[PDB]
């Protein structure tokens, strides 16, 4: 989720054009990449 | 279908479905057009029978002096909306001794209808209504919506097929805050012909007029109050 | 499933409302003319014994000396509906001493059509629709005046109109005939024959009632004797 | 309010061109004591209409709370729409008559004084939901020696100058000053103009005292 | 009684005697009678002792609910009108004379009336109670716009000793309480700490 | 989730959720974009009101509230919903003036419509509220205070804040901005800057900007920006988005 | 805004069984256990207030809850419940203390209570009480020992047991007890039975009991049962 973080803003870098990342291009990401989070219920299964 | 028979039930994709069936009852009904110029505002009905040797559905309601409304939907919902309406108005002249006005009406058909929205086993109110109103800020258009929701509108219309009024109303926006009182009433007879067939139009029969104004309380015209309003109109060929 | 009896359908409709408008299929068939020489009333008794004492049938009600009723349906709902509106006449007749015009009646019954609902309401409170149509006949100020009313609550004046199991045949047949100038005589004559058409027993004098509201004279209730006079002209 | 507290005594009211004035000593008292002598009498109900009142302060107080509330309630709406000073009559009005019917009664006389629409207005209520409309207005002991003097001005120029009407006031004023032994050479004149409501402060009035030299 | 509050710069000035009487009778000859409504909020009772003390718990209770729910020290004027609900809407059924009087950082230093009707007005100066009518004079006469804490402590103290001398339902000891962004200091003048007047012989 | 844990507040599902509360949030998501901030001299607001048809009046469907003379609201979601809280808004801000003399705290107002909403999602006998809204309020014995309440009941102080479709861009956008410093008068022209960005002129059509003052500028007063104003940010935003 | 669900949640099944009840008492089979004798000249209760950490203040929620002077309480099942049925059981105390002047009698504190429980099985909108009681009392010379189940219903009983493992206890209760014994050899082998189950060291704060002997009800300090637990 991190790493797609890093992932996520280099489409944005690669995005419109700018070949050299940001602070921008990262919590836009960020939020995005914690937005979509929300299609995943039950992420947690302890054993016995 | 587990979220289709409760107001208090919220879908899984933010919407409430026996409002949205509620709102459909208003395009169950008869087409109505509501516009106004800068003095006058007109509500035209397209009434409608059940059976030829029936009377045609009245449409058009007095509220008060100033306020008429038109109607589309359950009539039992729109007479009870109506009696509160008058209620209100006489509330309101009997405290102030002066006329309601037509925004603060409205906003409270607004609480009113918003209450049973919320509430387990009641119903949204089946009826949609154009409020046409003269106050101290002028004419003025309302629209109501079972979901509780109103706007103000500068012309609008409801009902089965009043996209079409709806259509031709954006055309002509731009002439009717200048227009005189004929050439009003006109537009909208015109608007509320573009919801019939070309086999079927006006008449002396299925239409009603309702007129308030700076110089004018609110009239309802029908039968043959109508007929100088009628012939007047360009024979519109298919 | 269970649903409220307060549920809408997708389609814009009052399940409970609806369904009442087929139980009005079942009722026994009732005609009404509006004539300006007066209103004609007639319904079939259906009676279902020669045992059974059909006076003790009566489908047309005296709402008062100038309005009268046939009813269509589950009567028993209908009693409560003519009771309501017998008060209604006498309290207007009260406090302004002057007799309630049909159409006012007519809206105050109506006014009964959506009154019913589950929580938040009284211990007393109606718990579905009135399974019943109904035509009220009267005479005032705007002369003759027929209204019809349904379940529904929407009541609407009617220059002829039936109400019942053959509501369709009859009211074609009705259309076909059917003219603002009859006669009082041509309408009761029209609606016993339209009567005898759609009835499954053998129409006679113990077999329908008939009644008229005319401007002259208060509602009447048609005899046996009287009911026969014109049987007679089949 | 079966029996009042601390009152206050008269108010007066004239009408003008393009205006209404109001006056009303600052006392409130406690039988015939001056228990407080700096109160004032005089609303301003949002920036056409004011209220001046005689009566138990209390329930004045009331009023001046409920009257706000429903201006502000009304100013939030926004809908370019807003109280008439003939409004507020009414609903003062009702609202008396309706204490009154349930016999526990705001024991005020109240005097509405407004400009709204080019006109000139000025509306009595009683405690009883007597009301109505006058040139001029004098509660309590002012209707016996104010009002006199008020009205026979009138009737020979009905239209008075801002100025005349102040001068008429502080005649007034000063007659009630030297005739009512529950007043206050101390008052208020609040005055409604198109430019809004103005309420003037604390003012006293000059008094003769040359015939106390007339006993022998 | 009689009670008093004036206002001074820092804050407030409150003094009452301590006589409560049933008829001729002193029933309590040592009340008190200034009573914390909230930590610098105080108010000074009159009338019927049971409406006073019940009027107090009331308007104690709400205003404490209300301070915790806003976490902030409580307006004066508050205070006092919250009485004068109360005082106002049973008025037939009460009969209470209050002075609310305390220290606000928002105002300072205030004093309000709340009379019998339920009326509310703020006050330089504030007397009350039966005893209250025989000292309007000397009050009016010695009062002066800029007194010192001490000043005004001296004040209310020789006001009090004169009502308490002509009154008959006043008496007994007087209660000082000064408040301030400091805090309450509580005296009590008892005896010959009570200011005394020469009275007239031959 | 056909499972019958999603139909009624009443009703927790295994893993400890209201799904209904869940919901009527998705059904604030839907709504049109609303933003507030909050300055040093007070807060503003900004609507992005989506006109849905040219017969709809300007000025109509104002999602801008006047609650009390010193408190503005700002909605998003049903707006009925949005209504009826403006409508219990006013009404505890009126009986708060009756009870206890003053002009209600920004704070409590926000505490008790929150606990009023909040109320609405214990039970299977009424629904949750499907509208998040913002209060605004200037004081000079308070400062500037601007809340968010969401139909769960929760309700939370902010410096910049959004509700409805764009929330987390307009959030992105906001970051950007050094309010702590900066004046209502310069930040109007931000909100409708930050507004006109978020506005995705493809799936939503035409729009129409409301824009709310209250602050030191106004003595306290919660008022609508002057038509003057407005057009003024409305020209620096449109130039701005040309870049 | 909220009203009440009107209809009954415990209703019949086609075996005649009120479903809801058997499963409270399932709940009510599923609390720690509690043991109640009646000996001659006095009542013992005990149960286990075993926790689940050493961070839980033994000496700040009890078990054996006195109802009045001289009538006490123990109870299996959920705890919140047996709260209520608590203070619900010292308001009915002090009614009829009001009324009468003269300390409820025990059978008729029972019976009140055992209304109480029957009213929530018929009752809208509610579920039955997931406790069952034991009320012990000294009135009239005599001892009294009762039970009330989640149904409303109440016995007496010379001795019992509730909870976890109530069968073996009660057994245990059938043989090694008798008549004629004193508080002192009750509350030994009230102890005794409790031990049939205590997993674990029995402390003086691991369980708590109450005696009602002629002198009125009380709870035994943890000095006491320390004693007591020295057997």
């Amino acid at each position: 989720d991190l790493r797609n973080v890093c992932t996520e803003a280099g489409m944005f870098a690669i995005r419109a054009d700018h070949d050299f990342v940001v602070q921008e291009d990262f919590m836009k990401a960020v939020r995005k990449v914690a937005d979509s989070k929300k299609l995943e219920s039950k992420l947690d299964y302890k054993p016995v | 279908n587990q979220y289709d028979n409760d107001v208090t039930v919220w879908s899984p994709q933010g919407r409430i479905h026996q409002i949205e069936y509620a709102m459909e009852a208003v395009k169950q009904g008869s087409a109505t057009v509501g516009l106004k110029s800068k003095t006058h505002a007109v509500l035209v009905a397209l009434k409608r029978a059940q059976s030829e040797l029936a009377a045609h559905q009245k449409k058009i309601l007095h509220v008060d002096n100033h306020i008429g409304i038109s109607i589309a939907g359950l009539t039992a919902d729109a007479r009870l909306l109506c009696n509160f309406m008058r209620q209100e108005c006489l509330d309101s002249r009997f405290v102030f001794d002066r006329p309601l006005p037509v925004s603060r009406l409205v906003s409270l058909i607004g609480s009113k209808t918003q209450i049973p929205t919320q509430r387990y086993g009641r119903r949204p109110y089946g009826v949609g209504l154009l409020i046409a109103g003269y106050d101290d800020m002028g004419p003025h258009i309302f629209q109501t919506c079972p979901s509780a929701n109103y706007f103000d509108c500068r012309a609008m219309s409801i009902g089965a097929r009043s996209q079409s009024a709806r259509t031709y109303l954006e055309r002509h926006m731009s002439e009717f805050m200048e227009c005189n009182l004929n050439e009003l009433v006109k537009h909208g007879l015109r608007a509320l012909r573009e919801t019939l067939p070309a086999e079927q139009d006006l008449t002396t029969k299925n239409v009603s007029i309702g007129i308030v104004g700076k110089d004018l309380e609110f009239t309802i015209y029908d039968d043959d109050d109508v007929s100088p309003f009628l012939e007047g109109l360009e024979e519109r060929p298919q | 499933y269970d649903r409220g009896v307060n549920t809408f359908s997708p389609e814009g409709r009052l399940f409970q409302v609806e369904y009442a408008i087929e139980a009005i299929k079942l009722g026994s068939t009732a005609i009404g003319i509006q004539t300006s020489e007066g209103v004609c009333l007639a319904v079939e008794k259906r009676i279902t014994s020669p045992l059974m004492e059909p006076s003790s049938i009566e489908k047309i009600v005296e709402i008062d000396a100038h309005i009268g009723c046939a009813m269509s349906g589950l009567i028993a709902d209908a009693k409560t509906l003519i009771d309501k509106a017998r008060v209604e006449t006498q309290n207007h007749w009260f406090t302004y001493n002057e007799t309630m015009t049909v159409e006012s009646v007519t809206q105050a019954v109506s006014n009964l059509a959506l009154q019913f609902g589950e929580e938040d309401a009284d211990p007393g409170a109606m718990s579905r629709p009135f399974g019943v149509a109904l035509l009220f006949g009267g005479v005032d100020e705007k002369g003759p005046q027929l209204f019809h009313m349904d379940p529904s609550g929407t009541f609407v004046q009617c220059d002829a109109r039936a109400i019942g199991s053959a509501s369709e045949g009859a009211q074609s047949s009705l259309q076909e005939v059917y003219h603002k100038s009859m006669t009082l005589k041509e309408a009761i004559k029209s609606s016993l024959i339209i009567l005898k058409q759609v009835m499954e027993e053998k129409l006679n004098a113990t077999n329908i009632e008939l009644a008229t509201v005319q401007p002259g004279q208060n509602f009447h209730m048609f005899t046996k004797e009287e009911l026969e006079e014109v049987i007679k002209d089949i | 309010t079966q029996n009042p507290m601390v009152t206050g005594t008269s108010v007066l009211g004239v009408k003008f061109e393009g205006g209404v004035v109001i006056a009303a000593d600052m006392l409130g008292s406690y039988g015939s004591l001056a228990r407080f002598r700096n109160i004032s009498r005089i609303m301003r109900v949002n920036n056409s209409t004011m209220l001046g009142a005689s009566g138990d302060y209390a329930d004045f107080q009331y009023l001046k709370q409920v009257l706000g509330q429903m201006v502000i309630d009304e100013e939030l709406l926004g809908d370019g729409h807003s109280y008439s000073p003939r409004a507020i009559h009414s609903w003062l009005t009702r609202a008396m008559y309706s204490r009154r019917s349930k016999m526990n009664p705001l024991w005020n006389t109240m005097v509405i004084g407004g400009y709204a629409d080019g006109e000139s207005f000025l509306g009595y209520v009683d405690m009883l939901g007597v009301a109505y409309e006058a040139p001029s207005l004098a509660t309590g002991y002012g209707a016996y020696l104010a009002q006199p003097l008020l009205r026979e001005v009138l009737e020979k120029q009905p239209v008075l100058s801002q100025t005349e009407a102040r001068d008429l006031v502080e005649r007034c004023m000063r007659v009630l000053y030297y005739r009512d032994a529950r007043s206050y050479n101390r008052f208020q004149i609040a005055t409604v103009t198109e430019k809004g409501v103005e309420i003037e402060g604390p003012l006293s009035t000059e008094t003769n005292w040359d015939i106390a030299h007339m006993i022998s | 009684t009689t009670i008093m509050a004036v206002q001074f710069d820092g804050g407030v000035v409150l003094g009452a005697d301590s006589r409560t009487t049933t008829g001729s009778y002193i029933a309590n000859r040592v009340t008190d009678k200034l009573t914390p409504i909230h930590d610098r909020i105080f108010c000074c009772r009159s009338g019927s002792a049971a409406d006073t003390q019940a009027v107090a718990d009331a308007v104690t209770y709400q205003l404490g609910f209300h301070s915790i729910e806003l976490n902030e020290p409580p307006l004066v004027h508050t205070a006092a009108s919250l009485f004068k609900e109360m005082c106002y809407r049973y008025r037939e059924d009460l009969m209470a004379g209050i002075i609310i009087a305390g220290w606000d950082p928002q105002e300072g230093g205030q004093v309000y009336s709340v009379p019998m009707g339920g009326m509310m007005v703020r006050q330089s100066f504030a007397i009350g109670g039966s005893g209250s009518s025989y000292i309007y004079g000397y009050v009016d006469a010695t009062y002066r716009e800029g007194m010192t804490k001490e000043e005004c402590l001296q004040f209310t103290a020789n006001a009090l000793a004169l009502a308490m001398e002509r009154d008959g339902s006043s008496g007994g000891v007087i209660r000082l309480a000064a408040i301030a962004e400091s805090g309450v200091e509580r005296q009590v003048l008892l005896g010959d700490q009570i200011p005394k007047f020469a009275v007239a012989t031959l | 989730i056909g499972t019958g844990y999603d139909l009624s507040a009443s009703t927790f599902s295994p893993d400890g959720r209201v799904f209904q509360v869940e919901y009527a949030m998705k059904a604030v998501e839907n709504s049109s974009t609303a933003i507030g901030i909050r300055c040093k001299d007070g807060v503003v607001f900004g609507v992005e009101k989506l006109v849905l048809s040219k017969l709809y009046e300007e000025g109509s469907n104002k999602r801008l509230f006047n609650v009390d003379r010193h408190v503005g609201m700002a909605v998003a979601g049903l707006l009925a919903d949005a209504r009826s809280l403006a409508d219990i808004a006013r009404e505890e801000a009126s009986n708060f003036r009756s009870n206890f003399g003053y002009n209600i705290p920004l704070k409590h107002l926000a505490d008790r419509v929150a606990m009023y909403v909040h109320a609405y999602t214990l039970y299977s006998a009424v629904r949750p509220f499907g509208c998040s809204f913002m209060l605004g309020s200037y004081s000079v014995n308070d400062g500037a205070q601007l809340y968010m309440i969401d139909p769960s009941g929760v309700s939370y102080g902010y410096w910049g804040c959004a509700i409805g479709k764009a929330r987390q861009a307009a959030k992105t956008e906001i970051e950007k901005l050094q309010m702590k410093e900066m004046t209502c008068r310069d930040i109007v022209k931000e909100v409708a800057k930050i507004i006109y960005i978020v506005h995705d002129e493809v799936k939503d059509k035409a729009f129409e900007l409301e824009l709310s003052w209250v602050g030191e500028l106004t003595n306290g007063r919660h008022e609508i920006v002057p038509k003057d104003i407005r057009e003024e940010a409305e020209k620096y935003a449109k130039e701005s988005l040309k870049e | 805004a909220e009203r009440g669900y009107s209809f009954s949640l415990t209703t019949f099944s086609p075996s005649g069984k009120l479903v809801q009840i058997e499963y409270a008492l399932a709940a009510v089979a599923g609390g720690a256990p509690s043991v109640g004798i009646k000996a001659a000249n006095g009542v013992v209760l005990a149960t286990e207030k075993k926790q689940k950490s050493i961070l839980y203040d033994e000496r700040s929620v009890h078990k054996v809850e006195p109802i009045t002077k001289h009538i006490g309480l123990v109870y299996s099942g959920m705890g919140p419940d047996y709260r209520v049925l608590v203070h619900r059981a010292r308001k009915l105390a002090q009614q009829y203390y009001l009324v009468y002047q003269e300390p409820i009698p025990t059978a008729q504190l029972v019976q009140r209570v055992a209304s109480v429980m029957q009213e929530y099985t018929q009752s809208g909108g509610v579920r039955p009480f997931g406790v069952s009681l034991l009320i012990c009392g000294w009135n009239e010379g005599r001892p009294y020992l009762f039970q009330s189940d989640p149904s409303g219903a109440y016995f007496a009983w010379k001795a019992t047991a509730m909870g976890k493992n109530y069968v073996n206890g009660k057994t245990f209760l059938e043989k090694r007890y008798n008549e004629d014994l004193e508080l002192e050899d009750a509350i030994h082998t009230a102890i005794l039975t409790l031990k049939e189950s205590f997993e674990g060291q029995m402390t003086e704060d691991n369980i708590e009991v109450g005696i009602c002997n002629e002198a009125g009800f009380r709870r035994l300090t943890p000095t006491e049962v320390k004693d007591y637990l020295a057997a």
